[PDB]
């Protein structure tokens, strides 16, 4: 019954600002500290600050102080974290959390990407099977922004043996990923293998048939 | 600020095992420490409060102990749902700070990767770039090394890789590496190879193709 429901994903340019919201329900909002914590995949979890709702005073991590503001509206039971002068290292998942001798309740998280890149759909290339009994094939999904892309095989009919890998961020600022499947060699040749790629920000939907040679 | 250092950074275990994760605080933090569990893609879930108090609804197999600078999370008998990363946190003084996480992974028998190399497609080459891909499929443990060679020349700085999360059914990992070249560079060389090393391979495995 306690719920913390955050706003959706954001993509911002370096130097700009983002405001993430946290709507609390299931308890009296003005009775507990609400904190913000972020997680970037190479600085772990990092505490940002708190606010006691109904009271204008907030407390910040010195690492963020000078470019972070936490606010709360008791009327709407909503807290906010605004982070300014955004830099690429602020790319992270931002969480609100309710405090009691630790953080017993957490919001679902809000992904924020900081990049100067523009929205772009991917190019999809085959990873063709080579010339004992199993074969690997795949699709390379190159040069898209922002995340995510989804990949299926044979429109969801092929799930066994599939690995869709984490994307990598290239120096261009665009992402690339691969998806592979292993199948019986004998099948190269009675079965059709098609990778279906979907990138929603660009409404890119591509079906690539993957075959020998 | 207070550094929270967890040991080990990772741990392999089986269902039924007793698992212990420790956390050393760089300064005294009393009993003002909490423990969390997090699974890939999900928010943390709280386990222990005030060093040793189990949050409401947390299974009895989770226990916490310690005070001052040394803290311990114990899982008495690991369950299928307990493979995850565990974090400690101090809330004694500001800034609140977290440990780096300890990953509890599923132990299995060692498995050498199956290695596959994929040349660039003809479609891509038109674009003026060549991506060569190396797949290391279904191996264990996670530690593997891929080296790219172009006409026997070890490559540096022109590849990227990523690794899947441990498979929930077979307990293996897979890794994909991409070597990126300009079409002009690609066309200047014949032999493209990835060389793989892994505990399960008594010597390195090389997969190669000749352009054309």
């Amino acid at each position: 019954q306690v719920q913390l429901v955050q706003s959706g994903a954001e993509v911002k340019k370096p130097g700009s600002s983002v405001k993430v919201s946290c709507k609390a329900s299931g308890y009296t909002f003005t009775t507990y500290y609400l904190h913000w914590v972020r997680q970037a995949p190479g600085q772990g979890l990092e505490w940002m600050g708190w606010i006691y709702p109904g009271n204008v005073h907030a407390q910040y991590n010195e690492k963020f102080k000078g470019r972070v503001t936490i606010t709360a509206d008791k009327s709407t039971s909503t807290a906010y974290m605004e982070l300014s002068s955004l830099r690429s290292e602020d790319t992270a998942v931002y969480y609100c959390a309710r405090s009691w001798e630790g953080f017993p309740y957490w919001g679902q998280g809000t992904t924020v990407t900081v990049s100067s890149a523009s929205t772009k759909g991917p190019s999809v290339f085959p990873l063709a099977p080579s010339s004992g009994g199993t074969a690997a094939l795949g699709c390379l999904v190159k040069d898209y922004f922002p995340e995510p892309v989804t990949v299926s095989w044979n429109s969801g009919a092929l799930t066994s043996g599939v690995h869709t890998f984490p994307a990598v961020l290239q120096s261009s600022g665009l992402y690339s990923l691969s998806s592979v499947v292993t199948v019986p060699s004998s099948s190269l040749g009675t079965q059709t293998y098609i990778c279906n790629v979907n990138h929603k920000p660009s409404n890119t939907k591509v079906d690539k048939k993957v075959e020998p040679k | 600020d207070i550094q929270m250092t967890q040991s080990p950074s990772s741990l392999s275990a089986s269902v039924g095992d007793r698992v212990t994760i420790t956390c050393k605080a760089s300064q005294n933090v009393g009993i003002n420490v909490a423990w969390y569990q997090q699974k890939p893609g999900k928010a943390p879930k709280s386990l222990i409060s005030s060093a040793s108090y189990r949050y409401s609804g947390v299974p009895s197999r989770f226990s916490g102990s310690g005070s001052g600078t040394d803290f311990t999370l114990t899982i008495s008998s690991l369950q299928p749902e307990d493979f995850a990363t565990y974090f400690c946190q101090q809330y004694d003084t500001y800034p609140f700070t977290f440990g780096q996480g300890t990953k509890v992974e599923i132990k299995r028998t060692v498995a050498a990767p199956s290695v596959f190399i994929f040349p660039p497609s003809d479609e891509q080459l038109k674009s003026g770039t060549a991506s060569v891909v190396c797949l290391l499929n279904n191996f264990y443990p996670r530690e593997a090394k891929v080296q790219w060679k172009v006409d026997n020349a070890l490559q540096s700085g022109n590849s990227q890789e990523s690794v899947t999360e441990q498979d929930s059914k077979d307990s293996t990992y897979s890794l994909s590496s991409t070597l990126t070249l300009s079409k002009a560079d690609y066309e200047k060389h014949k032999v493209y190879a990835c060389e793989v090393t892994h505990q399960g391979l008594s010597s390195p495995v090389t997969k190669s193709f000749n352009r054309g």
